């Protein structure tokens, strides 16, 4: 009460604005009759449905 | 998936010129065989001639030789096999058969994975 003591706690919900380097994920479509788009889908892991 | 289209055949006077053709979808015909295969009723699938990938060579069997020609096109993805001076012993049902194999051999041409339906040709009278 009269006194408090420091506590640390890991894991907190706290954010700061920051940049860094995202990473692709397309429809899978199983890369099958694509001939051979531009975009090519098969250089980045596919997505979740 | 590899899937082969036949198109052209019929009938045919004896003494003339016919032109099938084979388009090949799910693969580009530059790095694999394409063979012709051909068979005849009463008897097993024979064998008539393929076009390997090395070098664009081509190979045809002892019975036809001057007489048929294998040619492919990789920009339209189509394989040609142009007969000249027809016989009544070819009138038989022809296939192009494939096995994604850079290299062929003309006694493996019969048993092969893939195969089209194939077209029908006569010659008579």
């Amino acid at each position: 009460a009269e006194n408090l003591w420091v506590t640390v706690y890991y894991g907190v919900p706290v954010w700061k604005d920051a940049e860094t380097t995202l990473f692709c994920a397309s429809d899978a479509k199983a890369y099958e009759t694509e001939k051979h788009n531009v975009w090519a889908t098969h250089a980045c892991v596919p997505t979740d449905p | 998936q590899v899937q082969l289209q036949e198109s052209g055949g019929g009938s045919v006077q004896p003494g003339g010129s016919l032109r099938l053709s084979c388009a090949v979808s799910g693969l580009d015909v530059e790095s694999v065989t394409i063979g012709w295969i051909r068979q005849a009723p009463g008897k097993e699938r024979e064998e008539v001639g393929c076009i390997s990938g090395n070098f664009d060579q081509t190979y045809y069997v002892d019975s036809v030789k001057g007489r048929f020609t294998i040619s492919r096109v990789n920009e339209e993805n189509t394989v040609y096999l142009q007969m000249d001076n027809l016989k009544p012993e070819d009138t038989a049902t022809y296939y192009c058969v494939t096995d994604r194999q850079f290299y062929c051999a003309l006694h493996r041409l019969p048993v092969s994975q893939y195969r089209g339906q194939g077209t029908q040709v006569t010659v008579s009278s």
